[PDB]
């Protein structure tokens, strides 16, 4: 189950996690020069869904923005599980949490639940951004508890084939609205052909600070960038 | 067969005693007494039965006394009795290529280790005393 | 026959067989008569013993002044239900310094054999009580079983071959309300020399009684209280 | 059957009838109830003549007048008599008195069977009580099961069935101390397998006039040759 | 596929797990049927009742559950379930008014009820509550409300509303019905509510078998509807 | 009239034991002071061929040592061979 | 067949076969009916002797819970012998708490709550049990209701639990049941039990009535039923 | 055959878990260190090299103690993090006690005997 | 008749896993001892040195108290755990009796401690064997071995490990009751009897029973080997 190891090989029911991780909604982030764009893709099933209601965008401070690639019921749990813990850091240290910090004790609490043996893993996919003392950052996690630091990156359907755009396309050198541009164009790569001010949800990470930006610029933005 | 060795035309004293190498693919049909009473095994020989053999076969060789037999001993701890008899050879064979008088350790070392494959008795274990 | 191991499995026919299996094995207990006329119970069980020097093993054990249990079956649950059936006499007579009524002690010892036949972790308690007692309205005579479905009668018999003992009770439960004690016990007995294979007889040494009356204190009696008792009787009729 | 927690169809103790079986496999002992007072017999099986003969323990002091003797599993045998040292010190303490053979033997057989892991196995041990009471002198014999029964001779372990047998032709109730001891040894020498002497076997004999020093040491070679 | 038999609250290969998706058609064993719609500044609960006796009751058979006096329900599924969650709103909604001093939003409820679900999944031996439930209330500064609860967890809220047994069915013809741009004046709703079941279900009953709960920015009590006026407005659609 | 009386037997405890084993005894030259129920302790379940081939060591030991009356020390080593050396091999030692 | 051992489990159709074995368990029980009128609610209980050795007054599974609620329990008995312990519990906390008698939609809601909480974990076991509840109050009226082993709680007029299941509702459920007041019901409860298994797979039965209402004034107790001994009279003019 | 949990032993006896912890230590990064007096070193292998990581953590394998220790790693990488915390919470609760450095042999074997909790006790 | 674990009994009454934690006992390193009369002696062989390291860390042979000495065989994380608690049980018995520690009493807690760590739910049994030797009680030299069981039991010699029986046997053919000259002698005949005896695998360390431990040095020890070879040319 969770308790012993396999004669060779790995912990299948974390490999199996993260098949349902690659098997969700995909993603891109990137971390340029001065922010950090993040973008999702949020299709309904039906024509009947409101767009207002469940956010896939999400803060953790007021300049650390967090999106997943995975299942919202355990993305809100982990999230609710940041939010107490930052607001726990912000009262020992009464300075705002840095990012690293934060995926240290995130990572410390996914391990935890991959301990034995009667909870089943989180099926989520970190993708963790903030600016902190200027050089902003990003770094994504995964059900195994463990981290990275990514210039770009994707999580979920055809990430491959995203990365592998993201590889030609991306660079070291940009700007936050080249960051949109190009984050959309590997979004948009991938995403059916329909694509409006409500099927994408984009939050930024200036070092003034967390924005999510709305429908009006996003429709605006997004009315055909290239 | 049976009809004829133990049971009809019966022993007298005709000695055809039946030894094997397993226990277990047989037809109970003779495992009951009477067609064979008793019966024996084989383990591998011992650390005083293993200087014995090694003594008799690293006797065909002038041997480079400095090599530790008792290091191939308790190493190939389970040598059944091929392994001392190819061993020694293939180390007189890897020493006499060289046209050598002694058999330095190394070429001990090639003989059984080309003569002892897939054989890794460390852990487990491996991790003790 | 693979659900056929615990207590929680309910059966595809309902009959968790566990239950089954602690009934059997009450069912191979000793031989024990329990009967009351209108003013006094008796109950009377048979010893047996390890081997021909060794004493016998008991069954009628004392419990309080009005109250005195027969037993079958297991002895450390026996002990078990006898340390808590002391306890929770010496509980109410603390408290509320009256004797206790039978029938709301055999309720609590329902609900303690409750617990060990629901959850997961304890076994059905292999018991055989067979229960006298005086509450304001004269004698009682209670059974119990593993499954704790207590029973109220008026003339019981449980453990090995017990079912002659059920047939003479049928044949004398109307003539067993009118007389006294003396005549009582005889009965008891005249259960007991049937709950035996006829090739051998009742001795002094392998049967016990216990009386509880209205005015009188709950008492065993063995050997020599007994030897009163043993005469008045004829042979079986071979 | 697998579990403490499960009966059988029929009637099986099973985490006690295996425990039952495994008392078989023990050292044999004799004890033998006389009214002038109880003996006992155990034998040791001396394996090594390293293995040093009065450090094997079968009879130990519980009381001034209580013996004991073990079987089969060494240690449920050492907790059983830690505990019953314990308990008659209480009773000494809230009573000023000896607590008597049979209260010991109950105050064993509370936890003697009481054996659970949650809510911890069944011992292994069979056990032969020795003492003198008020009512004189006292043998009794207790189980792994908590089955505690009072016998005037009790054979146990190894070979007890012949014991049982060859003690009940020579047994009877007025029976005298040392004639029971020499019938003890008798029942010893013709169930062992070694040369009896002078350290194979060791006997138990307590008196209410001897009631201290329930033991007989290297006398007991003359009680040997006197076979 | 499995294989694994399913037996606890694992992952399987590829990748899913069957649980929950055996927890989905719990709902399916209910044998009932719940359309919910918002078009407007009011918001409109429709479900039909399935009592075959007459020694059978009729006001107990309700299923519209008052969880305030602002928000309402409606179960499906399996009855202990649905009740056990609807004490465990009653309660949560209880909480939220003593800790925070104000009317709970319904979103917050769904939230909270959501997570408790997903407890009761997330740690094993524990069954996950196989109900699903439907809420509406009236909010200030967001009008009505139309939210959805799942059994796993998954809460979402929207317009056209329903769940139970056929329900793709009636999601084809709110989607067949929620295109044209019209305003919804509540006896619009009413109207296509009603005509909604009576398309799925195909039957066109007497008043006394559904049962209709409404709420409205006029009176933002919950409100249930008598066989007058279920009458009155059934006639009212009879053309 | 064919088959009328399904009459079964087993192991016998140690009684027919014992018997077997003086009659394979007296069946040989073996010592009359020897006795059987130690023996027969000792046999914890065996067909009379399994104690016939106890005799046949004992046997075997009489013939490696010069015994005539077969000693119940040389059916002492035959017992170590049948019932330990021969219980299935040798593997019950190394712990009293 | 194939997985059914634990409560906890589902099915690859998606129900719990725990429950349903222990819905079926009380299928094999005695047959126990009730039924209410205007002004009372009446219960009645085929009750079986085993063959002899029984007194006639032992074990009686008309429980009485509250001052004005009483149990008509089929099925395991010391099951519900626990579960109506449960429930004078809960009677208990409810009369300590608020000073007045308990409505019996709120007791059956807990007790169905509490019966689920059985049915919910892997540990234990489902209740292998099925009882009615009746009452009375004077700004109430007449109120029964029903549990199942699943822990499904509403109300009826009439019911039955046991074997005759529908064989009871068959001919419950064409009596005039509003404008009859209930000694009248008293000799009907009789007429419907007589009615089913007479000598046919057992030898004998016995018969309890339980009895609350008005007449009562919000009492609950057996009847005496020796008083007015309406059924033996009428059962005996039930068989023509 | 005698696999199901890391208790009890195997029929010869050796361990399950012991055995196949080692074979995942087997595939994972080399470490080294060198005999030196005046100093000592230490040799790391990067997993995981591809072009867009950050490098901005100065240590993957590396882990400084205390002051005067470090620690490379190798093996599955995030049951370290609690075992990295909790030898530096060990050593910091000594030099609390004591006020000196701690000796490294008994923080060794207190790191020793917390992996051997976990290997007695099941599951 | 099934397989785990160590609280079910066999179908003819065995318990499978003692005797097979006795089996990890049975295959490791050996380490005898003695009892002479004033001066107790014990010592461990296969040293085995992989030519590159320390072995000041590796020691099988250490104490609990001035009086005590220890010795193992079986895997050596069992022997860990029981020394460390074995020290702290010792020092507490020094906490209450005032005495120094009986070399019985801490017996009885090795072997009370192992058999309640035996008897518990699924924790794995203690596969060492040990031999406590110490002289308290008017300088009284005592020598007992534990096993996997808990069974403490005297002796006055004792061979473990690999080929117990084999250096038993010489214990056995050596053993008389007829001086710390002979039991030197003795200890070096043992570790010449030993199962390799390669003349630098030996360590040994003896105590005086007034003294503590002696770690002696591989030159005296090769004059004791010396003049065994001697005594072997002599018995020519
Ligand atoms: N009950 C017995 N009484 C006397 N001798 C016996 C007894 N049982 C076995 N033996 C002897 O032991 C040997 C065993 O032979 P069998 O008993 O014929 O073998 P078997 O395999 O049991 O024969 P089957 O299969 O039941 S026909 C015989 O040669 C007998 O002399």
């Amino acid at each position: 189950s969770l308790t012993t190891f396999s004669p060779s090989g790995k912990l299948v029911q974390i490999e199996y996690a993260l098949a349902a991780v690659a098997g969700g909604a995909p993603s891109v982030g990137i971390k340029a020069a001065n922010g950090v764009v993040l973008a999702t893709e949020k299709k309904q099933k039906s024509i009947l869904y409101d767009e207002r209601s469940v956010h896939k965008v999400e803060p953790i401070t007021k300049h650390i923005g967090l999106v997943y690639s995975g299942m919202g019921p355990d993305y809100r749990v982990l999230v609710h599980r940041a939010r107490k813990l930052a607001q726990q850091y912000y009262l020992v240290y009464q300075e705002p949490i840095p990012t690293a910090q934060l995926v240290q004790r995130v990572a410390s609490v996914m391990q935890e639940y991959t301990q034995s043996g009667g909870v089943r893993p989180f099926g989520v996919s970190l993708l963790i951004c903030g600016w902190n003392e200027g050089r902003p950052y990003l770094f994504q996690s995964d059900p195994s508890g463990a981290y990275f630091a990514w210039k770009a990156t994707a999580m979920g359907k055809n990430y491959v084939n995203g990365k592998t755009f993201l590889e030609k396309r991306y660079n070291e050198d940009l700007e936050l609205e080249d960051a949109i541009h190009t984050a959309i164009l590997t979004l948009k790569e991938s995403f059916e052909g329909q694509m409006t001010e409500d099927n994408i949800e984009v939050g930024i990470c200036n070092e003034a600070g967390f924005r999510r930006l709305t429908p009006t610029e996003v429709k605006d933005y997004l009315a055909a960038i290239a | 067969l049976l009809n004829q060795l133990d049971g009809f035309d019966s022993r007298g004293d005709v000695k055809v005693i039946m030894a094997t190498n397993r226990i277990e693919t047989l037809d109970p049909a003779l495992i009951r007494p009477g067609r064979i009473d008793r019966k024996i095994e084989f383990p591998l020989p011992d650390e005083k039965t293993k200087k014995r053999i090694f003594q008799i076969h690293t006797s065909r060789m002038t041997l480079a006394d400095d090599v530790t037999l008792d290091d191939l001993i308790m190493a190939k701890d389970d040598l059944s009795g091929a392994d001392i008899k190819a061993i020694c050879t293939e180390a007189g064979l890897m020493a006499l290529r060289e046209r050598r008088m002694k058999v330095t350790n190394e070429d001990f070392k090639k003989s059984k280790e080309n003569v002892l494959y897939k054989k890794q008795e460390g852990t487990p274990e491996g991790l003790y005393l | 026959n693979q659900y056929d191991n615990d207590v929680t499995v309910w059966s595809p026919q309902g009959r968790i067989h566990q239950i089954e299996y602690a009934m059997e094995a009450v069912k191979q207990g000793s031989a024990t008569v329990g009967l009351k006329s209108k003013t006094h119970a008796v109950l009377v069980a048979l010893k047996r013993a390890q081997s021909e020097l060794a004493a016998h093993q008991k069954k009628i054990l004392h419990v309080d002044n009005h109250i005195g249990i027969s037993i079958a079956g297991l002895t450390a649950d026996a002990r078990l239900l006898c340390n808590f059936m002391r306890q929770e006499c010496l509980d109410s007579r603390f408290v509320f310094d009256r004797p206790l009524p039978v029938s709301r002690l055999v309720s609590l010892i329902g609900s303690k054999t409750q617990i060990p036949t629901q959850r997961y972790g304890r076994r059905p308690y292999g018991v055989g009580l067979l229960i006298a007692g005086y509450d304001d309205m004269g004698p009682h005579i209670f059974q119990t079983c593993p499954s704790a479905n207590y029973f109220d009668c008026r003339a019981m018999s449980i453990g090995a071959r017990s079912q002659s003992a059920r047939t003479y009770l049928e044949r004398h439960m109307s003539e067993f309300m009118e007389c006294n004690l003396n005549e009582l016990v005889k009965h008891g007995l005249r259960a007991l020399r049937e709950t035996l294979p006829a090739e051998q007889d009742l001795t002094t040494k392998n049967v016990s009684i216990g009386i509880v009356g209205k005015d009188l204190e709950f008492t065993i009696y063995d050997d020599d209280d007994v030897s009163p008792f043993l005469e008045g009787l004829e042979e079986r009729p071979q | 059957d697998r579990g403490v927690n499960t009966f059988s169809p029929e009637g099986r103790l099973f985490q006690v009838e295996y425990a039952i079986e495994a008392i078989k496999l023990g050292s044999t002992a004799i004890g033998i109830q006389t009214s002038e007072g109880v003996c006992l017999a155990v034998e040791k099986r001396i394996t090594s003549p390293l293995m040093e003969p009065s450090s094997i323990e079968k009879i130990v002091e519980i009381d001034a007048h209580i013996g004991c003797a073990m079987s089969g599993l060494i240690a449920d045998a050492k907790t059983l008599i830690d505990k019953a040292r314990v308990e008659t010190q209480n009773h000494w303490f809230t009573y000023n008195e000896t607590m008597t053979v049979e209260s010991v033997t109950q105050a064993v057989s509370n936890l003697a069977l009481q054996f659970g892991e949650e809510d911890s196995r069944p011992f292994g041990v069979a056990l032969l009580f020795g003492g003198v009471d008020e009512k004189g002198p006292q043998l009794f014999h207790m189980d792994p099961s908590g089955t505690f029964v009072q016998c005037d001779a009790r054979a146990i372990g190894s070979a007890s069935e012949g014991a049982q047998s060859s003690l009940q032709e020579v047994y009877h109730k007025s029976m005298t101390l040392k004639e029971a001891i020499k019938s003890s040894l008798i029942i010893l020498k013709q169930v062992m397998e070694e040369k009896l002497n002078a350290t194979n076997i060791e006997l138990a004999t307590v008196q209410p006039g001897q009631n201290f020093h329930m033991f007989t040491k290297e006398e007991l070679e003359e009680v040997i040759k006197d076979i | 596929s499995a294989g694994f038999d399913r037996h606890i609250t694992i992952f399987s290969p590829e990748g899913r797990l069957y649980q929950v998706e055996y927890a989905f058609k719990a709902i399916n064993q209910g044998g009932l049927t719940s359309v919910a719609v918002r078009g407007k500044d009011c918001a409109v609960i429709v479900t039909q009742k399935k009592v075959p006796d007459k020694l059978l009751d009729s006001s107990t058979v309700t299923h519209l559950f008052k969880i305030t006096e602002n928000i309402g329900c409606v179960m499906t599924g399996m009855t202990a379930d649905s009740r056990s969650q609807v004490q465990r709103a009653r309660y949560e909604a209880a909480n939220w008014k003593y800790k925070y001093g104000y009317e709970i939003p319904v979103d917050m409820l769904c939230k909270r009820i959501a997570d408790i679900s997903q407890v009761y999944t997330q740690n094993a031996e524990m069954r996950p509550l196989g109900c699903c439930m439907i809420l509406i209330g009236i909010d200030e500064e967001q009008g009505p409300q139309v939210y959805k609860c799942d059994p796993a967890g998954y809460y979402c809220g929207f317009k056209a509303t329903a769940a139970g047994v056929k329900q793709t069915e009636s999601t084809s013809f709110l989607e067949k019905k929620v295109k044209k741009k019209f305003d919804w004046t509540f006896e619009q709703t009413v109207e296509t509510a009603i005509t909604c079941l009576s398309t799925v279900l195909s039957i066109d009953f007497k008043p006394s078998e559904i049962e209709v709960g409404v709420v409205t920015v006029e009176n933002p009590k919950f409100r249930i509807l008598t066989e007058a006026e279920i009458d009155a407005h059934l006639v009212a659609l009879a053309e | 009239g064919r088959l009328d009386r399904k009459i079964e037997f087993s192991l016998p405890d140690l009684e027919g034991r014992t018997h077997i084993f003086k009659i394979h005894a007296r069946s040989m030259s073996v010592e009359r002071d020897i006795r059987f129920e130690l023996l027969a302790r000792l046999c914890p379940n065996s067909t009379g061929a399994e104690i016939r081939s106890v005799c046949t060591e004992a046997g075997m030991f009489a013939i490696r040592a010069r015994r005539k009356i077969a000693t119940e020390k040389d059916f002492l080593e035959a017992v170590n061979k049948v019932i330990k050396s021969y219980a299935k091999f040798s593997a019950t030692p190394r712990y009293m | 067949t194939g997985y059914d051992l634990s409560a906890s489990t589902f099915s690859p159709d998606g129900r719990v076969f725990q429950v349903e074995y222990a819905m079926k368990a009380v299928e094999n029980s005695s047959t126990a009916i009730g039924i209410r009128c205007k002004d009372g609610v009446v219960f009645g209980v085929e009750k079986l002797v085993l063959s002899k050795l029984y007194e006639e007054g032992s074990n009686k599974r008309l429980f009485n819970v509250d001052r004005h609620v009483g149990m008509a329990v089929a099925g395991l008995l010391a099951d519900a012998r626990s579960l109506a312990d449960i429930a004078r519990e809960e009677a208990s906390n409810f009369r300590s708490n608020f000073g007045y008698n308990i409505p019996l939609k709120h007791l059956a809601d807990r007790v169905a709550m509490y019966v689920h909480a059985y049915t919910l974990y892997s540990a234990v076991r489902p209740f292998g049990c099925s009882f009615m509840l009746g009452s009375y109050s004077v700004n109430d009226g007449a109120q029964l209701y029903m549990i199942d082993p699943s822990g499904v709680s509403y109300g009826y007029w009439g019911c039955a639990i046991g074997k005759a299941r529908q064989a009871a509702k068959t001919e419950i459920e064409k009596l005039q049941m509003k404008e009859m007041t209930c000694r009248d019901i008293v000799k009907e409860v009789a007429k419907i039990i007589y009615i089913v298994h007479d000598e046919v797979k057992d030898k004998a039965f016995e018969l309890e009535l339980s009895w609350v209402g008005e007449l009562t004034n919000g009492r609950h107790e057996i009847v005496p039923k020796d008083i007015r001994e309406e059924a033996e009279k009428y059962a005996k003019e039930s068989l023509k | 055959r005698y696999d199901s949990r890391t208790t009890i032993f195997s029929p010869e006896g050796r361990l399950y878990q012991v055995e196949y912890a080692m074979e995942a230590i087997g595939h994972a990064g080399t470490c080294l260190g060198i005999l030196a007096n005046d100093g000592v070193l230490l040799a790391a292998e990067r997993r995981n090299i591809h072009k867009l990581l950050d490098e901005v953590f100065f240590s993957e394998k590396i882990y400084k103690l205390n002051e005067d220790m470090a620690c490379s790693v190798a093996g599955i990488t995030s049951d370290a993090n609690v075992l990295t915390n909790e030898l530096r919470l060990i050593a910091q609760r000594y030099l609390l006690q004591y006020q000196e450095p701690i000796p490294c042999e008994q923080l060794v074997t207190a790191l020793c005997d917390i992996k051997q909790a976990y290997t007695q006790f099941g599951g | 008749s099934y397989d785990r674990a160590i609280t079910v009994f066999s179908p003819d009454g065995h318990l499978f896993q003692v005797e097979y934690a006795q089996e990890a006992v049975k295959k490791g390193s050996t380490a005898v001892g003695v009892r002479g009369r004033d001066i107790v002696v014990l010592g461990v062989e296969k040293k085995s040195v992989a030519k590159l390291q320390d072995e000041r860390t590796v020691r099988k042979i250490c104490a609990l108290d001035d009086n005590v000495c220890m010795a193992f065989a079986g895997l050596t994380a069992d022997a860990r755990i029981v020394i460390n608690r074995a020290r702290v049980e010792c020092q507490s018995h020094r906490l209450t009796v005032e005495d120094p520690v009986t070399v019985e009493y801490i017996t009885r807690y090795i072997a009370s401690l192992k058999q309640r760590y035996t008897q518990s739910n699924g924790r794995r049994p203690f596969g060492i064997s040990a031999l406590i030797v110490g002289f308290d009680f008017d300088g009284t030299p005592r020598l007992y071995q534990t096993d996997p069981s808990g069974t403490y039991h005297a002796w006055k010699a004792n061979a473990i490990g690999r080929g117990a029986k084999s250096v038993r046997e010489f214990l056995e053919k050596n053993y008389t009751d007829e001086t710390d000259d002979l039991t030197i002698k003795l200890v070096i005949k043992a570790l010449l009897e030993v199962v390799q005896s390669g003349g630098k695998n030996i360590e040994l360390a003896v105590m005086r029973r007034d003294q503590s431990l002696k770690i002696l040095n591989p030159e005296e020890i090769e004059k004791y080997v010396a003049e065994i070879e001697k005594e072997k040319e002599e018995n020519e």
